[PDB]
């Protein structure tokens, strides 16, 4: 309920810890489009203890939601936010096209096409270095075979 | 195909709830690649567009009708109904749903529409008609009926002078009117016999006026 | 906000093409989809244009259309006007917000008789009708083929336009339509205004007729 | 003495869930098996009768519940279910939504 | 019935950057993944962009995938060309209803020796073939480097589409390649109609050589 | 790695069925999260596909000749077969294998392909070639030799003396047609003695004709 999101080029991350975690107040902001849960149980969330809880929010497309699971890949997936082939929680996922959409175009949510190589779980990308594909380098300035990674 | 049809009360009072509801069969509501809208069509006007909403809950209404009506998607009905707020005697439009495709990169296409249901918006009982002496101005007269609200009212001349059945036409006053358009010639040979007869099928009334 | 404006009907003989055009409105056209739906009088909307190119099953190839970006308008050539394609057609669009936008109708009526002018007739308030305490005069239009027309009542004073009923043009015996108009107004009123007149657009032609007791 | 044949059509990874003792969405709230269950159970891939190029909307599972269903038994209840922390008179609207 | 078209031929200079791309026609390229099998000649396909963003291993990184939702397409960029990137591309994605629908493929090569325009050899049926009854109308073009062998067909009036037998691209001695257009035709069609031609628009330029008895 | 590897006779004739089967090695067929499919290419056109098979037995063809093909599938050999009917003299290609993966949330890349076999459908068995001269008009003159059934063609120019023999295609009525030419500075050139031979293969039968 922040009323802002950040895009999943810089994905927040909250520390939860010291804390009750009372899970019997998500059901009262979405309407849950896309509720999975891998290691838990939705119903034993106010059952069990972790070491520590970790909530990362991030705006996608809606085909981009899919990848938002164990074991996938995609740009958002292998170059923006990428889950361990073991991870233990749950993913929400809800509509934003009321809120989150500007008839002028919203052009702040961006997203990294890809760097070089795929990325590690639970890691940030925040180097906003050009991109090469080719043999000769560049820097700086954009130009042939120097796009910009996002 | 996927088909959409129409069932409500036909007659709703001024200020009062419009409610009517769409069945969609051929297809599903479960499907998030469309949108569920409501389509008006006054007689003679044009198409108006009420809104759409997504059966995940977000809701698009028309700008000029803001806090004026309210959609709701039933998932377990497979169907999506009508509601308006304070209804007027402008509201006599046809009322049509329509299924509109989302699942592309923009929201383009209505695919299907609705059958249609005529929605009368009046809340008179079933007054008898005003005949009034409608005079020719080669001119022409007619029955000039008015201050009537049953609909299936009609006129006749002379029974079998055959002259030109009138449609029917709604008033701001919640009534309808029809003026027939029957020739004559010159008052030499014009001023034999020109009589209305309103048939006026409700309340089992008969009416006979004669036309100058 | 959006708009798509076109003309009220247009007609040309058999074995032609028209080409009909809604123009935009002070958003962008090239933003959103543009679809053209069939309506014949008496039943529900047909798409017959969708995603500003392509044609539904079923539509013949006669059907086609565009976007002009540099005029900011769109366009429904059909070639080949047969039986059939005698219904009106409404153009539709989104505009940069939820707001399905539709157009106001372009009746392409097949032309089959050769073009005649309207008879407008008009005539004073009934004298019963004075003794209810109400003008409520009547229009009489008849005898034109093509299309229908729109009808504005130019008074002495101002043009009266509030207030105004006007029946749907219906077909008749010999395949005209009537086009009438009713103008409730008190008769306190009638005393200060002369020559009401309301004038007809058909065809670009007007036609005069007064009022007169 | 006598056998029953339960049959219903699942995704893929939900066919694990059908064993006995497992955990999931399809185990807790859509079909349950007793930890002593006796009997086989049999799956096969059905995609060329039960899937439409539109999209087959005609199965549906349940996805949230009041508790875990008891082994052996049904809920055909299409009652909307209240999640919220107000009441919303049972009908669909904010902090209610359908259950299927 | 989903649809991908893409450039029959694309021609760069090395250490430069190519661009092919495939449009879907009836239907989306986001609904289904996009995949690219660079498939040299004489040898299967091998994948080399698949998920329309993911690369296999061992492939080298001058390939990379492209999708455009806006215009319904999907490109391939391969920068920094290299000898071996001389193979055939082909872009495959999957219907709705499931099925798998290639592209037309498309001949990339490195543009080594210059380009150079091609030539016409137009033959008329011999004396021999006119007495087996058969025409054998053949175009053994030649002195062309780029691998955009194209060949159309057209008579005097009317253009020719049965007995088109053109073979794939076939290098000479001297390293250019050379192509045949064959024809078959009924003698009395030869004897009826008065020339053919044999258009080749190699590389976009339209030669063009009739031949006549 | 994983392999495949056609397997199936390499030559048939029209009012047949064309019968092949794929070996496969490092893997089962009776594993799922993979297609089994069959890709064709004709010689000088692009790849098609003809249909992929699940080992559920759930089999999905292609619109084009459905009605024509047939696919099975084999747990115990881990060979799946292809199986089509009433071939034409336009159904010759090279057949590739192919492995399709079904794994991660939709259908995608055939990632193992085979090696490819080449087949050809003609109901001719044995059909001697004949030769034609060519007249030119720097010019080019040759030889025509059409309507000869093995695929191995033996070009001779000038007894040896140096081509670019213009290898034939598969032509509509099922054979091939060489047009093997050489290049002159001049047409003076032309009335040397040139001679164009070729042999039979299959038959060890020589051709001449005197070309100029
Ligand atoms: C938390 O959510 C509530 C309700 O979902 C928000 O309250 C609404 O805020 C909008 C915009 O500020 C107002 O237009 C509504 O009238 C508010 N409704 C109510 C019932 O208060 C609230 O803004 C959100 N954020 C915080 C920090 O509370």
């Amino acid at each position: 309920n922040a009323t802002t999101f950040a895009s999943v080029y810089a994905w927040n991350r909250k520390r939860i810890s010291n804390c009750v975690a009372d899970y019997s107040v998500i059901y009262n902001f979405a309407p849950f489009f896309a509720f999975k849960c891998y290691g838990v149980s939705p119903t034993k969330l106010n059952d069990l203890c972790f070491t520590n809880v970790y909530a990362d929010s991030f705006v996608i497309r809606g085909n981009e939601v899919s990848q938002i699971a164990p074991g996938q890949t995609g740009n958002i997936a292998d170059y923006n936010y990428k889950l361990p082939d073991d991870f233990t929680g749950c993913v929400i996922a809800w509509n934003s096209n009321k809120l989150d959409s500007k008839p002028s175009g919203n052009y702040n949510y961006l997203y990294r096409l890809l760097r070089k190589s795929k990325l590690k779980p639970f890691e940030r990308d925040i180097s906003t270095e050009i991109y090469q594909a080719g043999n000769k380098p560049c820097n700086g300035v954009a130009g042939p075979n120097c796009y910009s990674p996002l | 195909q996927v088909q959409l049809q129409e069932s409500g009360p036909g007659l709703v009072r001024p200020s009062q709830t419009l409610s009517l509801t769409c069945t969609v069969s051929g297809g599903s509501v479960r499907n998030e690649y469309y949108y569920w809208s409501w389509i008006r069509q006054p007689p003679g006007q044009g198409l108006e567009w009420i809104g759409y909403m997504h059966n995940s809950g977000n809701t698009y209404y028309n700008p000029s009708l803001k806090s004026r009506v309210a959609i709701s998607v039933d998932m377990s009905k497979n169907q999506f109904s009508l509601k308006l707020s304070s209804v007027t005697v402008a509201d006599t439009a046809v009322y049509y749903c329509a299924r509109v495709d989302v699942g592309g990169t923009l929201v383009s296409t209505f695919d299907h529409w609705g059958q249609g249901i005529l929605v009368t918006v009046s809340s008179a009982s079933t007054k008898g008609p005003s005949v009034f002496p409608l005079a020719p101005s080669t001119a022409a007269l007619g029955c000039l009926v008015k201050d009537y609200f049953p609909e299936p009212v009609t006129v006749s001349w002379n029974s079998g002078a055959l002259v030109h059945t009138f449609p029917a036409v709604l008033q701001s006053s919640g009534l309808y009117s029809l003026s027939s358009v029957v020739t004559v010639p010159s008052s030499s040979l014009g001023t034999q016999t020109y009589i209305c007869n309103v048939n006026h099928k409700p309340s089992n009334t008969k009416v006979d006026k004669r036309v100058e | 906000e959006f708009m798509l404006t076109q003309p009220h009907s247009v007609s040309e003989s058999p074995e032609m093409t028209v080409t009909i055009s809604c123009t935009g409105s002070s958003g962008s056209i090239a933003d959103n989809y543009v679809q053209w739906y069939q309506q014949r009088p008496g039943s529900a909307p047909t798409t017959v244009i969708y995603e500003n190119y392509q044609r539904p099953s079923g539509v013949p190839n006669r059907f086609s259309g565009s976007i002009d970006s540099s005029s900011n308008s769109a366009s429904l050539t059909i070639s080949g006007l047969k039986t059939e394609d005698e219904a009106d057609y409404y153009c539709q669009s989104y505009d940069n917000s939820n707001v399905a936008v539709f157009g106001g109708g372009t009746q392409l009526t097949v032309l089959g008789q050769p073009k005649a002018a309207p008879s407008v007739t008009l005539f004073p308030p009934s004298s019963e009708e004075l003794q209810a305490n109400k003008a409520t005069l009547v229009c009489l239009i008849s005898d034109f083929y093509p299309g229908a027309v729109t009808v504005a009542w130019k008074a002495d004073s101002s043009p009266v336009k509030a207030g105004v009923e006007t029946t749907t043009p219906s077909k008749q015996s010999n395949n005209k339509y009537a086009a009438s108009s009713y103008l409730s107004l008190t008769p306190e009123q009638w005393k200060s205004h002369r020559s009401y007149s309301c004038q007809v657009t058909h065809e670009g032609s007007t036609v005069e007729k007064t009022v007169a007791p």
